[PDB]
């Protein structure tokens, strides 16, 4: 949080929080967020952040026949609750110079 | 007995000189004697060949839905539409030019409106057509069939708000996409004084008369 | 699983009359693509996807869309 | 507006002889049916150009042969020609 | 037509060009004078947190006669050189990359449809 | 022609062959357990002797050739 | 005459190898001849470009308009497009990357073309 998430995208942290999350072998997400297991497809794990909150948004997609407003997933808000939540600390402690110190 | 112009043969109102629509007209029959042009209307079929100048001069071929005739004179033109491989793409051909090799009307038809631009918007198979479609026939001497076929539309937002009374689109269920308090927000626009107003109305009756004495005086000679 | 085994190998050695009749292209490279586009499609088991490399290869064979010389 | 303005470099396509019309390439300043001067191009480029222009003028009175109905350029494709077919 | 944050649909099968998200990238630079993007013209996109050149095949913007109108704006990525990213085109494509001057027949050789 | 110079060209359009052992080349050299030979593999050694030798021979009977000996019979009373 | 039987002998004496040539009917309007060359190192598909160009200039032709060497920053992949014939010069790893024998000669019937997933569409969520 040292800084803004909004310039990078908050869905790159998502997966980058999710990858060390596996790399720690920690899995708190999984029984927070009531998922069936540890998953690695970061887009996946957003689908059942926003299930489980029941958060959606409608976005205009390109298509061949022109823009179509559809109704999906609200990915951002799933991202940053999950950002959040590792951030308030309900996801266990993390180390993420574990690489770096072993060499 | 049904005769039919071709609507780039009528002038718009204006003060042009109509010695040039002469010429203009000479050079219509004296092109459309080489290549037949068929008569159509807004929403029928269209195959049109052409030649693509920096492809060797290859035979090219494209199958649409006209949806548009507008411009006058040798720059008179028409629009095709069609969605291939599930991509909508639309070609302005030109009447006169020559790179056009033959025009086919696969399907003649009319449609409930005079212009078909809100099929963008609308769903795609209200656009999509089979390529190499075989052509139907045509009865001699027999009406111009009328489709009064109404699209159902996408969710708003449009291109351009079709349900306002400018427009006057009779081809549009309205009723499965808008609620009706937006019809009656849409009706604010309506001018009731401008089918009144008979300074507005162009009378071609004594034109189309002189059209016609020129398009078989040609053909005589 | 195919239409017919008969017809695969039939069209296999008619591919090789094609080529043994060309005259530009390369005989080694023509013949190796050939034969190592035969070893990866097979033994797939599906029992329809080969059924789909068979039309591919019967209009390969007309050569109405492509034809190499 | 309402000022005189010349412009340069228009070429000549096509010339009718019964109406006395010249197709002059691109716009030309002024409204419909106005009048217009015309004269030779005075660039550079396109000077000693009147060799085979009529000198002084043209004089159908005197011409020992009458011409075509329609005078057009070695590029422009006439109306009645067959539809053209690229290389 | 395309010009800075204009939203693009990507036609070839490059695994780049294709989102899980159904997000569309948006264009950040037109290689241009005038900063406008015509079909055939070079533009620069900010895909995925990356910044990759691409080519612009068709736009919704209406061009010249004759030539073929799209409705949606499309894009294929190329490499820093030329290579196209992707290794082939589903969606038809102009022929009037011939005519233009330039790197189009790349693109061409793996596009397949012609319109 | 020579009964002998038959079975002397099909032997030598065989020993031409890469991938396969020139092991045991008799008139009964089985392809499916010797060799390890599919359907391909017979179909194109038959393309690899009928370039030299044939240009008679239809699919209606190579499928079912199976041994060297035959070629030679197949041959010899075609001519 | 620059035609084909030329081009291909002019290959030849290059070491071009895996030269292969592709009738493309007028229906696809495009080409008539498609041409494939495999090399060994990027001067050596460089050495053929500069090669052909300069017979094609020298040799005949005078009206058709001049052609230009595509891809030369490109060390993998070259290409030149005459008035109807094309060919791309590029290295064997390119090749089977960049299949390109297959959609000429089939259309829409590809491996990779019949990988790829149609329209879709997105629909809406719950
Ligand atoms: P044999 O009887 O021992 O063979 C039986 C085998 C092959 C083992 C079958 O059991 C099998 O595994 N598959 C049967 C056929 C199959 O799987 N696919 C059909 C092959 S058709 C094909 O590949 C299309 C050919 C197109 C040619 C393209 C070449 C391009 C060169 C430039
Ligand atoms: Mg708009």
């Amino acid at each position: 949080g040292t800084v803004l998430d909004h310039l990078v995208g908050e869905e790159t942290m998502a997966d980058y929080l999710l990858y060390t999350l596996n790399k720690h072998q920690r899995f708190g997400y999984v029984q927070h967020y009531g998922l069936g297991s540890a998953c690695d497809n970061v887009e996946r794990v957003l689908k059942s952040v926003a299930v489980k909150l029941g958060k959606t948004q409608k976005v205009k997609v390109l298509t061949g026949t022109g823009n179509v407003n559809i109704i999906q997933p609200n990915y951002p808000a799933a991202a940053r609750d999950f950002l959040q939540t590792f951030r308030r600390g309900l996801l266990g402690s993390v180390m993420l110079d574990l690489d770096v110190l072993r060499g | 007995e049904r005769r039919f112009l071709s609507p780039e043969f009528i002038p718009r109102r204006g003060r042009t000189d109509p010695l040039k629509f002469q010429i203009e007209r000479k050079d219509m029959l004296e092109r459309r004697k080489v290549l037949h042009i068929p008569e159509f209307y807004v929403g029928s079929i269209l195959r049109v060949t052409t030649a693509d100048p920096y492809a060797s001069g290859k035979i090219s071929q494209f199958l649409g839905i006209c949806i548009q005739r507008s411009g006058r004179g040798l720059g008179a033109t028409f629009i095709l539409r069609n969605v291939i491989e599930g991509q909508g793409v639309e070609i302005c051909f030109e009447l006169y030019n020559p790179r056009v090799q033959e025009i086919q009307v696969v399907k003649l038809e009319k449609r409930l409106d005079d212009s078909l631009l809100y099929l963008r918007d609308a769903l795609p198979e209200y656009s999509t057509f089979d390529v190499n479609m075989k052509p139907v026939v045509q009865e001699p001497n027999q009406k111009v069939p009328v489709n009064e076929l109404k699209v159902k539309m996408k969710p708003k937002p449009w291109s351009k708000r079709w349900e306002r009374p400018n427009f006057n689109i009779k081809g549009i269920r309205f009723d499965l996409c808008l609620t009706e308090q937006q019809m009656k927000e849409a009706q604010k626009w309506n001018q009731p004084w401008l089918e009144f107003d008979m300074m507005r109305e162009y009378d071609t009756s004594k034109i189309e008369a002189a059209i016609w004495k020129e398009i078989e005086a040609s053909k005589r000679s | 699983a195919p239409w017919s085994r008969e017809a695969v190998l039939s069209l296999y050695r008619a591919l090789l009359r094609q080529g043994r009749q060309l005259r530009y292209t390369d005989r080694d490279f023509y013949f190796a693509s050939i034969r190592r586009e035969f070893r990866k499609n097979q033994k797939l088991e599906d029992a329809e996807a080969r059924e789909r490399q068979l039309e591919k290869g019967l209009v390969f064979l007309n050569g109405k869309l492509g034809r190499i010389i | 507006g309402n000022i005189y303005r010349t412009e340069y470099g228009l070429k000549v396509w096509r010339i009718n002889t019964k109406h006395n019309i010249i197709y002059v390439n691109g716009s030309v300043p002024g409204h419909k049916n106005c009048l217009v001067k015309v004269k030779d191009s005075k660039l550079p480029a396109y000077k000693d150009l009147g060799k085979n222009l009529p000198f002084p003028t043209y004089f159908p009175d005197g011409d020992e042969e009458e011409l075509p109905e329609d005078l057009y350029d070695e590029n422009v494709c006439q109306p009645g020609a067959p539809s053209i077919t690229f290389a | 037509a395309i010009q800075k944050m204009t939203r693009v649909r990507v036609v070839d099968n490059s695994a780049l060009g294709n989102s899980p998200y159904h997000r569309a990238p948006r264009c950040i630079h037109v290689y241009k004078k005038n900063g406008v993007g015509k079909v055939g013209d070079q533009i620069l996109l900010a895909i995925k947190g990356q910044k990759k050149k691409a080519l612009i095949v068709g736009h919704c913007m209406p061009g010249p006669r004759m030539t073929p109108r799209f409705d949606s704006n499309n894009v294929v990525l190329i490499e820093d050189n030329g290579n196209p990213v992707g290794t082939r085109i589903k969606t038809p494509i102009p022929t009037s990359l011939r005519k233009r001057e330039g790197e189009y027949s790349k693109v061409l050789a793996i596009a397949q449809n012609f319109v | 022609l020579t009964l002998e110079g038959i079975q002397d060209r099909v032997l030598y359009v065989l020993k031409l062959y890469d991938k396969i052992d020139p092991e045991k080349l008799s008139v009964n050299s089985h392809f499916m357990k010797d060799l390890g030979l599919d359907s391909l593999d017979q179909v194109e050694i038959i393309m690899a002797m009928e370039d030299e030798f044939g240009f008679e021979i239809p699919d209606i009977d190579a499928e079912k050739l199976m041994c060297p000996q035959e070629i030679v019979d197949y041959i010899a009373d075609k001519k | 005459k620059f035609d084909i039987d030329m081009m291909v002998s002019l290959l030849r004496q290059e070491n071009a190898r895996d030269i292969c040539v592709i009738q493309v009917p007028p229906e696809m309007r495009y080409t008539d001849y498609f041409v494939i060359v495999s090399g060994t190192s990027t001067r050596h598909l460089h050495a053929m470009a500069f090669y052909v160009v300069k017979m094609y200039k020298h040799l005949k032709c005078k009206r058709d308009p001049h052609v230009k060497i595509e891809g030369k920053d490109t060390d993998d992949w070259l290409c030149v497009d005459f008035g109807s014939m094309v060919i791309h010069l590029m290295l064997p790893e390119t090749r089977e990357i960049y299949e390109l024998e297959k959609l000429w000669t089939l259309r829409s019937y590809d491996d990779q073309l019949a990988q790829i997933a149609p329209e879709t569409v997105p629909e809406d969520f719950i």
